């Protein structure tokens, strides 16, 4: 059976799949070929019968298709959208609709990358138009707006525990960590190297002053903010490296996604301890279930959700 | 009356976003033929054998809307110049896959970026789509004033701003648009989108643009300042580069969200349409030359043809030339003959080269002005010509006008001339042969007789014009040497162009010619100073004129006659293009040759670089004696 407001079906292109702390996961799709160019936000209490739209918890349709996704707290979803606006959209008391909070027109260009800041109160975006827009979430402004990359925003990371610190990446090839707090709020990290473009951030959930990059070319970088030139790399990916998710563990496992169609598995020296080929098309998102642990959940363009078991 | 466009990167459904922008009054829509996240694979497996469609269908639209209302977007993903090869293999098939769409839409134009210094194989991947069958399909190559590396924050703390003035830096898009171009070979299907920020750059910047061929002016949201009751305006120096743009008669495309959320997107043309109709109104010499805008036309040569009689209309409808001819012969009879002789003395004019007759009935005028008897002769080789001269002097003129119809070089005049009165002037003012026909005539000009014009001089300027480049170029007939078309003058209302440095006078010529050894062959080297980074793409020439004494003629710009639109500039064009940096010299030679049977013009620039002497012997261009 079918929510009331829920469309008859989910569009084939699968861009994120968020885990909630509860078990409860979130998906985001964008219709990106045939006559309507839309999106859709879905939520699945039982996420064993995702993809399937008669068995959901919720669902909605949005204007324009879905970049990228973030959940702000356990009841808000935050939305990068192709009309280039950010937008809010907040579960219902029953958890059964999805409503809109705020739809936002700031960007000039599709907005492709969101993080909720640390707090949950504020968060960042990156747009095609080469600007990043530090958010006011309750009073549904821009705070601040920066135009310190030179080409379209890749990925915008906020940092686990400072609501002043995040990351970006751009395809000017500049990796910034930014601090709000200083005057001058970015600086350009990275290796000695310029390399290859730089595709995805991932920040370590323990080390505060740790993250790991994943580039254009299908490597994945270990890099220390402190010591400013990485020392560990590892040629995941045969193809771009499209996102880096940690694992829930104390001692964190690395999910690897990319255009390759595959997904990897690494440890702390980025080395590979499982693979899947199980996606036709290219792996959009991870997320490792919070009930079990070695449980990682991926979506990708084939319309597949697939839920692998980590050893 | 602006014709605008809206750009978009997000349009969900094709028929309401269309509507939409029509509603807001938009001309036409620079829309994604496909879905612009929508990353496509073409070597790999499994994703390159991904299911379809691959996008949205063309029956979404007629094909007059595909036709009129669609500009196609190259999707963002594509970079045919990446380091990754597996990323330029791709890109290089997917920039063909979107273009051969395009193509199969028959939309009228297409956007591409240069959003970087190398677009080599950009490059190679279009020129290939142009050589791959024949359309009259645009590309409109979208690029900015300022890069957007020299338009960042000065927010990064270890890697700042340069606040040091890098005058050739400041200039680095244009280069990206010159060597793009250059490596496609000037095709005529490739136009500039140029892209205005928020911040406007050197004025030298923006001058650097002028010649070439801005098919599209960008304007973002962003650059736009909000007034006092919330609408959306501009600077005083952005209004500056509207106004200039106007004139080029480019397409406005408003690119960029609604930052003016009160007011709806219709704001942001209504700003334009408002400078449109708040610009001065076309002048008396614009509203004529309106449609001859950088069109080329063949020079008259009057002398070896007879001109048409449309053609003698069109050169009568121009008063301050005739007003001014009557001024010099008024002049010059007070100062021939006193007012006590203003019975006496009948003044024996010599109309040479009468036409249908307005110099004639311009000195009949002056006489009824000066008080002064004259008596008229009209010659006139072109027999069609005479027959309206002869049909005047029958039911007017009377037997004070004696009609010759004769070569003036040939011309057995009964008596001699007090004065002779003549308009054998072209674009480059001995063009049309006044020196040698003048020559011929002056042994029945009496001693002491004068000559209306007295002097004439033509003056040449380095001009910057990528658009009569390419438009010279295509100037390529059959059955000739391929290159003869940049071995000829053409006459021109230059308008995109760039003029490099002040005009210098050329060659003169004074009548009579008192000169033992008559020799009208001229040679002349001529210094340019340029202040600019620049391309020569060849020479405007003008001309000034003394009818008598301080009663003149002049298209120079500097000293232009105004509102006298006979004559457009003359151009000399080269056969290659030449690169001249800020502070060099262009030095250019001219000369003056001529045999029994033709008179021409060589040509060759000396400096910075040589040229080829252009026109040698006469091969492609010779006036006929
Ligand atoms: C040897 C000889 N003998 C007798 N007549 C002679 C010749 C050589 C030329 N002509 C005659 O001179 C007349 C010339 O009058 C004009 C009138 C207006 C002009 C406007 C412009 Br714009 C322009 N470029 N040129 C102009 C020329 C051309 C047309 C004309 O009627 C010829 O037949």
């Amino acid at each position: 059976n079918l929510p009331p407001n829920a469309p008859a079906c989910m569009e084939r292109q699968l861009e994120a799949a968020r885990y909630r702390s509860d078990g409860a996961l979130l998906l985001g799709a964008s219709s990106l070929s045939g006559r309507c160019w839309a999106g859709s936000l879905w939520l699945f209490k039982d996420p064993c019968a995702a993809p399937n739209e008669g068995f959901c918890s919720a669902g909605v349709q949005t204007e324009a298709g879905v970049a990228d996704l973030t959940w702000v707290g356990e009841r808000g979803i935050l939305v990068a959208s192709d009309s280039g606006a950010v937008e809010l959209w907040e579960l219902d008391e029953n958890e059964t609709l999805i409503v809109s909070k705020f739809c936002k027109y700031e960007h000039d260009d599709i907005v492709s990358t969101v993080s909720v800041l640390s707090s949950g109160t504020q968060a960042v975006s990156g747009s095609k138009d080469i600007c990043i827009k530090v958010w006011d979430l309750a009073q549904q402004v821009v705070l601040s707006s920066y135009r310190a990359h030179a080409a379209q925003v890749t990925c915008v990371a906020a940092s686990p525990h400072k609501d002043s610190v995040f990351l970006s990446c751009s395809e000017d090839n500049r990796i910034l960590l930014w601090d709000t707090r200083c005057p001058k709020p970015a600086s350009q990290i990275g290796c000695s190297a310029p390399g290859y473009l730089p595709t995805s951030l991932a920040w370590h959930p323990q080390q505060s002053e740790v993250f790991v990059f994943g580039d254009e070319n299908g490597t994945v970088s270990l890099v220390d903010t402190k010591s400013t030139s990485c020392v560990l790399s590892s040629a995941v990916h045969s193809q771009c490296v499209t996102g880096l998710v940690f694992s829930p563990h104390s001692v964190p496992f690395l999910a690897s996604l990319s255009e390759d169609c595959s997904l990897a598995v690494l440890d702390s020296s980025l080395s590979e301890l499982f693979r899947s080929q199980a996606h036709r098309d290219f792996v959009r998102d991870a997320t490792w279930s919070p009930l079990n642990h070695s449980l990682l959940t991926t979506v990708g363009w084939d319309h597949q959700v697939v839920h692998h078991v980590v050893p | 009356r602006v014709s605008s466009g809206r750009d978009l990167n997000c349009v969900p459904e094709i028929a309401d976003t269309l509507g939409a922008v029509a509603k807001q009054g938009f001309d036409f829509l620079c829309m994604p033929v496909f879905h612009p996240r929508f990353k496509r694979e073409f070597i790999q497996e499994p994703a390159k054998n991904r299911p379809g469609p691959q996008t949205r269908s063309d029956l979404l639209l007629s094909g007059r809307d595909w036709n009129t209302l669609i500009v196609g977007k190259l999707s963002p993903w594509i970079r045919p110049d990446s380091k990754v090869e597996k990323i330029r293999r791709n890109s290089e098939a997917a920039m063909l896959q979107e273009l051969n769409f395009g193509a199969y839409l028959g939309l009228p134009a297409f956007l591409l970026p240069l959003n970087q210094e190398d677009n080599t194989n950009l490059a190679r991947v279009l020129t290939n789509h142009i050589h791959t069958g024949h359309h009259s399909s645009m590309f409109w190559m979208r690029v900015p004033l300022v890069a957007p590396e020299d338009l960042r924050d000065d927010i990064i703390e270890n890697a700042p701003t340069t606040h040091t003035e890098e005058y050739s830096g400041e200039e680095k898009t244009w280069m990206w648009w010159h060597n793009f171009r250059t490596l496609c070979d000037y095709s005529k299907r490739i136009a500039v989108a140029l892209e205005i920020g928020a911040d406007l750059p050197s004025n030298h910047v923006i001058d650097r643009w002028l010649g070439e061929p801005i098919k599209a002016a960008i304007l973002p949201t962003s650059i736009f300042l909000t007034n006092k009751k919330g609408f959306p305006v501009l600077s005083k120096m952005h209004q500056r580069l509207i106004f200039r743009l106007l004139k080029l008669e480019v397409q406005f495309i408003i690119t960029g969200t609604n930052h003016h959320s009160e007011k709806e997107f219709c704001s942001y043309l209504q700003y334009l349409e408002y400078l449109s109709q708040n610009r001065p109104p076309p002048n008396a010499y614009e509203l004529f030359a309106k449609g001859y805008e950088d069109y080329l036309q063949s020079p008259l040569q009057p002398l070896m043809d007879n001109l048409e009689s449309q053609t003698y209309e069109v050169f009568e409808k121009d008063p301050i030339k005739y007003s001014q001819y009557q001024q010099a012969i008024y002049k010059c009879l007070l100062d021939r003959v006193p007012e006590e002789e203003k019975d006496t003395n009948v003044q024996v004019l010599m109309v040479l080269g009468a036409g249908r007759g307005p110099l004639v009935n311009a000195s009949l005028r002056a006489a009824k002005q000066a008080d002064r008897r004259i008596k008229l002769y009209a010659v006139e080789k072109n027999p069609n010509a005479v027959v309206t001269l002869e049909n005047w002097q029958f039911e007017e003129w009377g037997s004070q006008v004696t009609v010759v119809s004769s070569d003036m070089r040939e011309w057995v005049a009964p008596e001699k001339a007090d004065i002779i009165v003549s308009e054998l002037l072209g674009s480059f003012a001995d063009n049309e042969l006044s020196p040698e026909c003048l020559d011929g005539a002056q042994h029945f000009l009496k001693d002491d007789g004068v000559s209306i014009p007295g002097e004439y001089t033509s003056f040449l300027a380095p001009i910057s014009s990528s658009k009569l480049y390419n438009e010279v170029r295509a100037c390529r007939e059959k059955d000739r040497d391929p290159e003869a078309q940049f071995e000829m003058p053409y006459v021109v209302r230059l308008h995109n162009f760039h003029q490099l440095s002040a005009p210098q006078p050329c060659f003169t010529f004074s009548h009579p010619n008192r000169d033992p050894m008559i020799d009208n062959n001229r040679y002349c080297t001529l210094e340019f100073p340029v202040e600019v980074n620049t391309v020569l793409h060849g020479f405007a020439g003008y001309f000034e004129t003394v009818l008598y004494q301080d009663i003149t003629l002049s298209i120079r710009p500097e000293t232009h006659s105004p509102g006298m639109f006979s004559w457009f500039p003359i151009l000399f064009p080269i056969k290659q293009p030449i690169t001249v940096r800020e502070g060099q010299t262009i030095c250019v030679r001219f000369w003056r040759c001529s045999n029994s049977k033709k008179v021409w013009y060589e040509w060759a620039v000396t400096a910075p670089v040589c040229s080829a002497i252009h026109n040698p012997t006469g091969r492609s261009y010779t006036i006929g004696l």
